[PDB]
């Protein structure tokens, strides 16, 4: 089956709030940088993976160009990087240096911004979709007792609801950042606790950090893979509506989820 | 056998009955980077088949035996009677449903092969507890005017449900609001493209997670969704298992 050995195949990268990874002007130089742009269907966005682990938009190679964190991302010529690894996306979109560990990271939201290549802390800001559907997801989330996850108290706070299909709380936009967004407001963001004595999940401006990058396993969790901890329902009580982040066990049925779009 | 009953078909109960099918058909599942469970593959005949049992109002009862390579069902018995579908594996007769009068039903059990010989198709096709009732009804007598439709409605009803969560869910939305309903685009484009997504998911292991081929699944809109990789919640957190496609 050749299916199964694909030669190569030509995407987008989107991330952080929606934008789109994208050489900066389409410039072709050695060290062209690589930016944040909104997305569009210019050759420049569009980002060819092969076998050998490169990606590559306009006949070059996607790059770090630095051992150390804080320097930007390029393109180069691939021939340089003849005998380096290259990039492993983990399943959760972090796209990563193999040799170096760094991390392709949008330090700021605003088009233009510069790609730099970081150390990981699984933050938004670091999470990415490979992909050239690059629409926010809209849809509703499924907990515990076949209820819905609400935006409460003026987009402040989340909790199980039962499920209406009009509701508008209770819609929620899946970003390429892997953020968790009030549809019908999209600078707000489902966030881990910033209180370090509370584990309420709570809703709060989208800031790309660690506390609002969430990752829908397999297994049917919501996890936040910076915190190694998923999303759970209080004492398993839809009734205490609370949220809270938790390690992953099998002792309930709270941190069981489904995706409804 | 695993079963579900009429006289019993809770949200909570067929949830179970869903989430205990998956555990029964990925016993030795393999495992790639997605995680989802890739099912058993080249499996002796011996053990090739998982029988579940479904009974309806009248408190009658009929066994389905479920094809673990492919979550499929091969054949059904009924009392003293068993039906296999001619697409079965050719042995299986020898291994299931022995002592009973079994007999060959003239079609595949693919959707385009039971949608042709009942004249119907799954959008025009309703489910529900009681469809699902009445479509285990008509295969217990085997009324052959309703043998088709019935299987468009319990291969939906449980055997695509274990596919994908979605289609779970639909199924739950459907038993708590006590509504009838028939699949749109979002529900089919999953049937469709189960095949198709066990391979880009299993080829997309060398190339960064993503595929060698986009597969369209609508939402509940009516929009279409590219999913060109394995970087999807609606494929990753609702597809539950694959059929095995690559080495
Ligand atoms: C987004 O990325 C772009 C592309 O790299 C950044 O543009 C550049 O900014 C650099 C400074 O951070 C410039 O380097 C300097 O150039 C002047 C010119 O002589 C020099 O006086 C400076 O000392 C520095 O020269 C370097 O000195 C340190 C040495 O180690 C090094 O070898 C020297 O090159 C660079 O020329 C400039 N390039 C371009 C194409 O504009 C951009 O940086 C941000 O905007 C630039 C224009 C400038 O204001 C920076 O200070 C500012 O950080 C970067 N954007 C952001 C927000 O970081
Ligand atoms: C991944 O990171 C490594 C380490 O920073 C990069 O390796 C260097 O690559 C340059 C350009 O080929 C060489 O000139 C250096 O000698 C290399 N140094 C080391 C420590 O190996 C590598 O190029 C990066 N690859 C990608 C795809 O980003
Ligand atoms: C049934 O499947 C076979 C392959 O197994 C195919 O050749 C044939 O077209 C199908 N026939 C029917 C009865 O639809
Ligand atoms: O200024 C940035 C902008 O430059 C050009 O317009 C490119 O076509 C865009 O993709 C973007 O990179």
């Amino acid at each position: 089956n050749e299916q199964c050995s694909p030669q190569q195949r030509t995407t987008r990268i989107s991330g952080r709030d929606g934008l789109c990874v994208d050489v900066y002007g389409a410039l072709t130089a050695d060290g062209s940088r690589v930016i944040l742009y909104p997305c569009g269907q210019q050759q420049n966005q569009q980002w060819t993976f092969y076998p050998d682990n490169t990606i590559r938009s306009l006949g070059k190679c996607l790059a770090t160009s630095a051992l150390s964190s804080g320097s930007n991302v390029v393109i180069t010529n691939c021939d340089y990087l003849r005998y380096d690894d290259g990039w492993m996306v983990s399943s959760s979109g972090t796209m990563m240096n193999k040799s170096s560990h760094l991390v392709l990271t949008a330090n700021a939201a605003t088009s233009r911004t510069n790609l730099t290549g970081e150390n990981n802390v699984f933050a938004a800001k670091q999470a990415w979709r490979i992909g050239n559907y690059v629409e926010p997801i809209v849809t509703t989330i499924i907990g515990l007792r076949h209820m819905c996850l609400e935006a409460t108290d003026n987009d402040t706070n989340v909790w199980l609801e039962s499920c209406v299909k009009n509701k508008t709380k209770q819609y929620w936009a899946l970003y390429s950042d892997d953020t968790i967004r009030v549809n019908n407001n999209r600078n707000l963001c489902v966030s881990s606790s910033t209180d370090s004595s509370s584990k309420l999940i709570v809703i709060r401006r989208c800031d790309g950090s660690i506390n609002q990058r969430w990752v829908f396993t397999p297994q049917g969790t919501i996890s936040n893979p910076g915190y190694e901890a998923v999303m759970d329902v209080a004492q398993n009580d839809v009734y205490l509506k609370k949220i809270v982040l938790s390690s992953a066990t099998d002792k309930g049925n709270g941190q069981q989820w489904t995706v409804f779009y | 056998n695993l079963s579900l009953s009429q006289s019993n078909f809770s949200a909570d109960t067929y949830k179970s009955f869903i989430k205990n099918l998956r555990k029964q058909l990925t016993i030795g599942a393999s495992y790639g980077s997605a995680g989802i469970p890739i099912l058993k593959h080249s499996v002796p005949i011996c053990e090739r088949f998982l029988l579940v049992d479904l009974t309806n109002g009248d408190n009658e009862t009929i066994t389905l035996a479920i094809n673990v390579e492919d979550a499929g069902f091969a054949a059904y018995r009924a009392a003293d009677r068993s039906y296999f579908f001619q697409n079965a594996p050719p042995i299986a007769s020898y291994v299931i449903f022995t002592d009973t009068n079994q007999n060959i039903m003239n079609f595949n059990n693919t959707f385009e092969s039971i949608e042709i010989v009942g004249g119907t198709t799954r959008s025009e096709t309703p489910l529900g507890i009681m469809h699902f009732e009445a479509s285990i009804f008509h295969l217990f007598v085997h009324d052959e005017n309703y043998v088709p439709t019935s299987f468009l409605v319990l291969i939906q009803m449980v055997l695509e449900a274990a596919k994908f969560k979605f289609i779970e869910q639909k199924v739950i939305h459907s038993i708590m609001d006590m509504e009838d309903f028939t699949p749109g685009l979002a529900m089919l484009s999953l049937e469709e493209n189960w095949t198709q997504l066990s391979l880009q998911l299993q080829a997309s292991e060398s190339l960064n997670g993503v595929f060698g081929d986009s597969v369209s699944l609508y939402n509940s809109m009516d929009e279409p969704i590219g999913v060109d990789s394995m970087y999807y919640p609606i494929l990753t957190a609702n597809m539950a298992f694959q059929l095995y496609q690559c080495p």
